[PDB]
């Protein structure tokens, strides 16, 4: 809210957190599914 | 042993040599991907 004492107590608790990597950790937990097996992956090709 | 003497044929030994060209050209480009068959990979490889 428009003033608060948990503000800067965040603010200080967020840089710890990617300096000991875990908001890394945690973005590599998340958002890494599935490889989606990409484009490079033709393994055929009968010329058509 | 037989070679087209007139140019009316000239153009169709000309052409069909070029189709010829590309033809075996792209068989053995294309069959080297396929002698060396890519093995069995069963999209499990470690515990990640
Ligand atoms: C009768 C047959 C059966 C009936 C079937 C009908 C067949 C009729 C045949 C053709 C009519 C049109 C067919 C479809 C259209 C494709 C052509 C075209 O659009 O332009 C092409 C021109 O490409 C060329 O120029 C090819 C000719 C090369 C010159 C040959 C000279 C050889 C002489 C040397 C001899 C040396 C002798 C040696 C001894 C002295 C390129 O354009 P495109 O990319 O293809 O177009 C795609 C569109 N896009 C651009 C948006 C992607
Ligand atoms: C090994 C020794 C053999 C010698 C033969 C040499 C023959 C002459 C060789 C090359 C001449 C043409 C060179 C340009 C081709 C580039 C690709 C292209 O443009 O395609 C485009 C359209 O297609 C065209 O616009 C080309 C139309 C002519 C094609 C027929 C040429 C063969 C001649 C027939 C006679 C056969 C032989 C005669 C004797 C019998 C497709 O679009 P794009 O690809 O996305 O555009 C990229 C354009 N760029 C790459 C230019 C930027």
């Amino acid at each position: 809210p428009m003033g608060s004492p948990y503000r800067d107590k965040i603010t200080i608790a967020i840089l710890q957190l990617q300096e000991e990597g875990k908001l890394h950790m945690m973005k590599e937990k998340w958002w890494r599914g599935n490889g989606c097996p990409e484009e490079e992956s033709k393994e055929a090709s009968a010329l058509g | 042993e037989l070679m087209p003497k007139a140019l009316s044929t000239r153009i169709v030994g000309g052409i069909w040599w070029f189709f010829t060209l590309i033809i075996i050209s792209s068989y053995t480009a294309n069959l080297a991907a396929f002698l060396t068959v890519e093995r069995m990979e069963s999209p499990i490889d470690s515990a990640d």
